[PDB]
């Protein structure tokens, strides 16, 4: 917390309760911080 | 981005909770209807409002002075059917060619002489759709194999107001240079031609409500024998390829000037693939009949073009991204279902298939490619908008 | 309130280019060796194969009143009565003219010379068959 | 969630046609729809495709 | 015996094939739409929740009942609430009904056959729980579990199709006409042979078949309907034919009345 | 981001075209032109109608 | 008694991360490897299906070995956007804003995978 | 209830918004009295190439008629001339397609029409809860020009 | 929140009627009905068995937009002969077809077993 807000926010979030294919969605996520990277990439299939 | 982003239009109140817009000022905005929201603002003054209907009136703004060419013209249905019922083959009889003419508010409340007489008095699209146009216009055009007596019943030949021969689609009411819509403007007025909008509509889409329209995947399945002669000519194609890469993996070629003994290796698969997929849709093409619907939806100039055809009935296509084939993620090979070093177009991501029929392979470059599409729809998105910004400040 | 022409003319053709209930047919003269003959035509309403005799008319004469006429005028002592309108008066070479004819949508050509004082270049115009 | 009463579609009435048919499947083991009388698929989507959430819901205690 | 005329095919309770020829299809049509929108019903309107312990809500289950077939025999010998001199509801012109669920038995059903009549029916047919149900409880209301009531009291009405759904008694109704398209009143669509590809219908029996030799007639017009009539209850399957018939009458009546009231000034 | 631009007698839904529209009219939801208004000096051109207006 | 623990412990499957992956050889269909169906073209490892390749967005989506690529990817989206039911036990929940489908519906066609996201019974 | 602007879709990024709603009557139909309780553009095809969604379709419309579930999953061995097959023994165009008569005239439809039960969404995102006009309401405090967002007026 | 009470499609509002007949400049020996609170199930009913006159010059119909339950009505008669009576004929033998089709459903009817 402290004077230090040079953290990372995201981590965490308000799962989602749309639907039912919504909240599973949201569980098997994932982020990574910021042309190239957006790609798929083949190591992806 | 646009003078046209803002537009000054007449109130009308109605129910239901929406702004609802004529469909021809649709491209000034850009919009659609699939959710898109749109703000609007309330003149105070009785200069302000004066300002904003002699100089913002959407009639005003119909001829665009950054292409000095009109900017909005007739899409979707009303454009796509005011096609249909042009052909010489269109003919309405008595009982709807009233219900017809009555639909034009103008109407003279007279109906002219039918095309014919003889044993039932019929009359043709050509006809009544002219009753929409006003007296004086004269419009010329001239296609490709067009002369006074265009056979294929091309070009567009409109006098006294009245339409003499030819197919009226895209080119004769779209949003274009010699645009009957562009000629009403300059010749009648900001609101003649306004008006002459609703008019041609109204008759149309009428017609339209009843002769019907429609598309399925039958419009996107091939000839029996076609769907053959095209696999073998991608076959063909096949070979074409792994003959140059036979004779590349002999040192049995010369370097073109300028390029690596490896790029001008690619420099002709690609020049092959292509030339294969170019035809293989080709084929299919001339294959659909005047009756397609998907066909009527181009010819018409209302939707889709050969490219989205050939991607539906014949071959999708070469994936790619960075300008070249599915690259080697994994040491040399496109997925790990794949022998090391393949050059060939089934590992570098063409996919040979229609959407009608895509293989695991061909499915997945084809998404590579499409994701390197969605990638500056979403970054050009907003830097072109700076680059607006600044030419503006 | 006359007649502007009366011939009997031979198909030499008939073309269905792409349409399913009209055809653009051709044929020469039986009189001159100079007037040809091109015309679109409702193959639905009045059938025509190559090689029949039909005779064509045309002028100017008998909102537009519905049937009753029954007990009317009746210039209709044929098989086939379009109205429409000519546009352009061509000429191709010697002094052998060519006027074209549009009916609402459906075109047509003459040609020969010998209506120097007969066909007009008014919009009138309802053509005849039988 | 309960089954609809007559059928979006067309309008013919369904509710009645619940029981019947989870029946013919159950012990006749069986065309079920076709002789419960759902001609047109509009209708015959309308059975063929209820979910009977009310079970579950039923379930639960107060 | 006149002008237009029937002929019936294989009929039932809960549908009327028949032939109608010698009329427009223009009015065959009119006659089509009126049956599917305009004729006079009676379906629960008002619903008065007092307690309600299942699982689906208020209005959910308020819906359900709106769509729940009653009767309409003599639904003609009540009047629009809307034109009763009463303040709000009456006998005269409505029918109030009851319904009571305790879940004692340790699911318990409702069936639309668990309605009372608490008002006076002043002896006429109507306000019943249509059931055709092979048991004898047509259209499940809703389950309930162990302990959970239900108390209710619905209020039902006259109105048609066009003020809501809930009414029309037609629900669906086929139609089809010269299933040889001698007419030409369609352009079928093909890869090679229009004629295989395309299903002939049952209904190209009482007609004749084209003939090739034949050309294209002209002349001739739209005669002759082969529908169906499909009923949901409330009223027979042949009234809601005859109904329809009067009904658009009765319309045709006012446009020819209410010009009269307009000559005298 | 409040002088070369402001947010100001204004209101937004969502758009869906209506083919039987003058092509310069835009149908305003009732409740939206029962919200907006517009001030009209009284004149004894429009007196009449604009007592009827505010009755 | 014969889990997926099992299909494991006796080498008939095995866990391939994205590292291992680049030294094996993997077959599509374990079978193989008509003018209709799509033209197809040292094996160490076999998939378990090519359908799997997908997430939980995709595998309600019907064919979408047939549509524009780009066009998945945004129903991908707005499913997270539809209605139905997020659980059954909703009506003992105090969750600000939910929304219930009245009548569901499970899909006249699915996907084999639909399965195993509950999808039928949560439409 | 769904309303003349809320958003729906299906599943091929095939989304719109409701512009009317018309009855029974007024709506198309075909012989059988089947009707439609959706009619999308056949503009929305062409150029968005999902296909599936034709296919999902034709699919749907057997498995509608034979009660068994029709699988679309992925890379399977269907084909579209197989359903085709498949439909033409239960009764209907061997293509989907079929006749239809004007609900306003009954006059026959010149065309035909790709007719046919497909999976729709009722996305999220209902008008009436974005319609928002404003003239003179709650004024910032800092700036004194109005304040942000529909909710706050 | 913005549609109106469903009851509008059929009931005239607040001093209104079903018939307002309006003449017409446009040419001689002319009128344009407005049909309140009705469609097509009554509109081209009626369109329809205009051109069955053979007296009546002229007879289209239309429904300016489908938010309102409305209808415009243009007919154009032979010379001294007022189209408002053709209506009502037209109108008339329109009833007849359907009395005679009421019946002869009824007799036919009772014969089914
Ligand atoms: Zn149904
Ligand atoms: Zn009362």
């Amino acid at each position: 917390q402290k004077k230090a807000m040079s953290s990372r926010a995201g981590v965490s979030q308000v799962l989602n309760r749309y639907t039912y294919s919504s909240t599973l969605s949201h569980l098997r996520r994932t982020n990574t911080p910021i042309a190239k990277p957006r790609q798929l990439h083949n190591t992806h299939w | 981005l646009h003078k046209m982003s803002m537009m000054a239009h007449r109130v009308k109140v109605m129910p239901y909770s929406t702004f609802r817009l004529n469909l021809s000022v649709t491209s000034p905005y850009n919009a659609d209807f699939d959710g898109d929201e749109m703000n609007l603002h309330v003149p105070q003054s009785e200069e302000t409002r004066a300002e904003l209907s002699q100089l913002c009136a959407v009639p005003l703004q119909i001829v665009s002075p950054q292409s000095n060419k009109p900017v909005m013209g007739i899409v979707q249905d009303t454009l796509c059917g005011v096609r249909k019922m042009t052909l010489r083959d269109t003919f309405i009889e008595y009982e709807q060619v009233m219900n017809m003419l009555f639909w034009v508010p103008s109407w003279d409340g007279v109906v002219p002489q039918p095309a014919i007489l003889k044993p039932k008095p019929l009359w043709t699209g050509k006809q009544l759709l002219s009753i929409a146009i006003p007296s004086g216009i004269h419009l010329q055009r001239t296609d490709g194999g067009n002369s006074l007596l265009s056979p294929k019943d091309n070009g567009m030949l409109i006098v006294d107001g009245k339409v003499m021969f030819g197919v009226v689609d895209k080119k004769t009411v779209g949003s274009g240079g010699g645009g009957l819509i562009h000629t009403v403007m300059r010749e009648k007025g900001p609101k003649i031609c306004a008006e002459l909008f609703g008019n041609i509509q109204k008759v149309v889409n009428y017609w339209l409500l009843h002769n019907g329209f429609s598309i399925g995947i039958g419009d996107a399945i091939a000839d029996a024998s076609t769907m053959k002669e095209i696999t073998h000519a991608i076959s063909s194609a096949k070979e074409q390829v792994q003959e140059i890469i036979y004779k590349a993996q002999h040192n049995e070629l010369e370097l073109k000037p300028g390029m690596t003994l490896r790029e001008s290796f690619e420099g002709e698969v690609s020049r092959t693939l292509n030339d294969a997929r170019d035809s293989a849709g080709r084929s299919a093409e001339m294959n659909l009949k005047d009756l397609n619907n998907v066909k009527q939806m181009v010819s018409a100039g209302s939707k889709g073009s050969f490219i989205n055809i050939a991607q539906m009935s014949a071959c999708v296509g070469q994936q790619m991204v960075e300008g070249k084939r599915i690259a080697f993620g994994f040491a040399d090979r496109s997925l790990p279902h794949f022998t090391k070093d393949d050059f060939s177009p089934e590992s570098k991501g063409f996919v040979e298939n229609s959407y009608l029929r895509l293989t695991p392979q061909e499915f997945f470059f084809h998404a590579m490619a499409g994701r390197e599409g969605l990638i500056d729809t979403a970054v050009k998105t907003a830097e072109t908008g700076y680059i607006q910004r600044r030419l503006v400040k | 309130s006359s007649a502007l022409f009366d011939d009997i003319f031979t198909v030499q053709t008939v073309d269905n280019g792409r349409y399913n209930k009209v055809s653009r047919i051709i044929g020469i003269s039986t009189t001159n060796s100079a007037i040809k003959l091109t015309l679109d035509i409702n193959n639905e309403m009045f059938p025509v194969s190559q090689d029949d005799s039909l005779t064509v008319t045309l002028a100017n004469s008998l909102s537009w009143r519905p049937p009753k006429p029954t007990d009317k005028s009746l210039a209709d002592d044929y098989d086939y009565v379009m109205f429409g309108t000519v546009y352009k008066f061509e000429e191709g070479d010697e002094d052998k003219i060519k006027v074209y004819v549009s009916f609402g949508g459906l075109l047509m050509c003459l040609e020969g010379g010998y209506k120097s004082l007969a066909s007009l270049k008014q919009d009138n115009l309802y053509i005849l068959i039988r | 969630m309960i089954i609809p009463v007559r059928c979006f579609s067309c309008g013919k009435v369904v509710g009645d046609k619940w029981d019947a048919y989870l029946r013919l499947l159950e012990e006749g083991k069986q065309d079920a729809l076709d002789e419960l009388k759902l001609k047109r698929y509009c209708c015959r989507r309308m059975v063929l495709t209820h979910v009977d959430l009310i079970e579950k819901f039923l379930r639960y205690n107060p | 015996s006149k002008e237009p005329k029937v002929n019936i095919i294989n009929a039932q309770d809960d549908e009327v094939e028949l032939m109608l020829s010698d009329v427009n299809l223009s009015l065959a049509n009119s006659l089509r739409r009126t049956m599917l929108a305009e004729v006079p019903t009676l379906a629960i309107d008002l619903v008065e929740i007092k307690m309600n312990t299942s699982v689906l809500a208020d209005e959910f289950i308020s819906h359900r009942l709106g769509l729940i077939p009653l009767v309409s025999e003599d639904v003609e010998e009540m009047k629009y609430s809307r034109d009763c001199t009463c303040e709000d509801y009456c006998d005269e012109c409505s029918v109030v009904l009851e319904l009571s669920a305790r879940h004692e038995g340790e699911t318990t059903d409702v069936y639309s056959s668990s309605l009372i009549k608490v008002s006076g029916p002043g002896n006429l047919n109507v306000g019943e729980p249509v059931r055709r149900d092979d048991y004898d409880q047509g259209i499940l209301l809703c389950k309930l579990r162990n302990h959970q009531e239900l108390n209710i009291r619905c209020i039902a009405k006259k109105g048609i199709a066009k003020e809501h759904a809930k009414w029309s008694p037609c629900s669906a109704i086929a139609f089809e006409y010269d299933p040889h398209n001698k007419l030409k009143h369609t352009d079928f669509w093909f890869e090679v042979d229009a004629k295989k590809e395309w299903p002939d219908s049952k209904y190209a029996t009482w007609e004749e078949p084209p003939k090739p030799g034949e050309v294209f007639d002209y002349k001739a017009k739209p005669n002759r309907f082969y529908m169906t009539v499909e009923t949901t209850g409330s009223l027979k399957a042949n009234q809601v034919f005859s109904r329809g018939i009067k009904t658009l009458q009765e319309k045709l009546a006012n446009v020819l009345f209410e010009l009269e009231n307009s000559r005298p000034a | 981001g409040n002088l070369m631009g402001k947010r100001v007698f204004s209101a937004r839904t969502v758009i869906s075209g209506d083919p039987n529209l003058e092509l310069d009219q835009v149908g305003v939801p009732i409740s939206i032109a029962k919200t907006l208004s517009y001030p009209e000096t009284v004149t004894q051109y429009n007196i009449h109608r604009l007592t009827e207006y505010v009755r | 008694v014969y889990g997926w623990s099992s299909l494991v412990t006796s080498g008939v499957i095995e866990y391939v991360d994205g590292e291992e992956e680049e030294t094996i050889m993997i077959a599509m269909t374990p079978e193989d490897l008509d003018t209709a169906k799509r033209i197809k073209p040292t094996f160490t490892h076999c998939e378990i299906h090519p359908s799997m390749i997908l997430g939980v967005a995709a595998s309600i989506i019907p064919f979408p070995d047939h549509n524009q690529s780009p066009r998945n990817t945004y129903q991908s989206a707005m499913g997270k956007q539809a209605m139905g039911v997020f659980l059954t036990n909703y009506n003992v929940r105090m969750d600000t804003m939910a929304n219930i489908l009245y009548y569901p519906q499970k899909p006249l066609a699915k996907t084999q995978a639909m399965e195993y996201l509950k999808f039928r019974e949560l439409p | 209830v769904p309303q003349i602007g809320d958003k729906f879709a299906s599943r091929h990024g095939q989304k719109g918004t409701i512009g009317v709603t018309y009855r029974h009557e007024d709506m198309p139909f075909s012989a059988e009295g089947i009707v439609p309780d959706l009619i999308i553009n056949p503009h929305a095809i062409p150029s968005r190439m999902t296909v599936a969604h034709l296919i999902e379709c034709l699919l749907s419309k057997v498995g509608s008629i034979r009660g068994y579930e029709g699988d679309a999953t992925p890379f399977t061995d269907l084909t579209v001339d197989a359903v085709s097959n498949l439909l033409r023994d239960n009764g209907y165009q061997s293509r989907g397609f079929e006749v239809m008569y004007n609900g306003h005239t009954g006059k026959k439809l010149m065309a035909q029409v790709f007719f046919g039960p497909t999976y729709y969404q009722r996305l999220r995102h209902m008008v009436d809860d974005k319609i928002h006009a404003r003239a003179r309401g709650p004024v910032q405090v800092l700036t004194r020009q109005p304040v942000e967002g529909r909710s706050r007026d | 929140m913005n549609a109106p009470d469903r009851f509008e499609l059929f009931i005239l509002p607040d001093d209104v009627p079903k018939l307002k007949i309006t003449p017409d400049s446009r040419v001689p020996n002319c009128i344009i009905i407005k049909f309140e609170r009705e469609d097509h199930t009554l509109a081209n009913l009626l369109r329809e068995e205009l051109a069955l006159y053979p007296d009546v010059t002229f007879v289209a119909y239309k429904v300016e937009h489908p938010l309102f339950a409305n209808f415009v009505m243009r007919l154009q008669t032979e010379e001294g002969t007022r189209p408002k009576q053709a209506l009502e004929r037209a109108c008339a033998s329109i009833i007849n077809k359907l009395k005679t089709l009421d019946h002869k459903f009824n007799e036919e009817w009772n014969i089914k077993n």
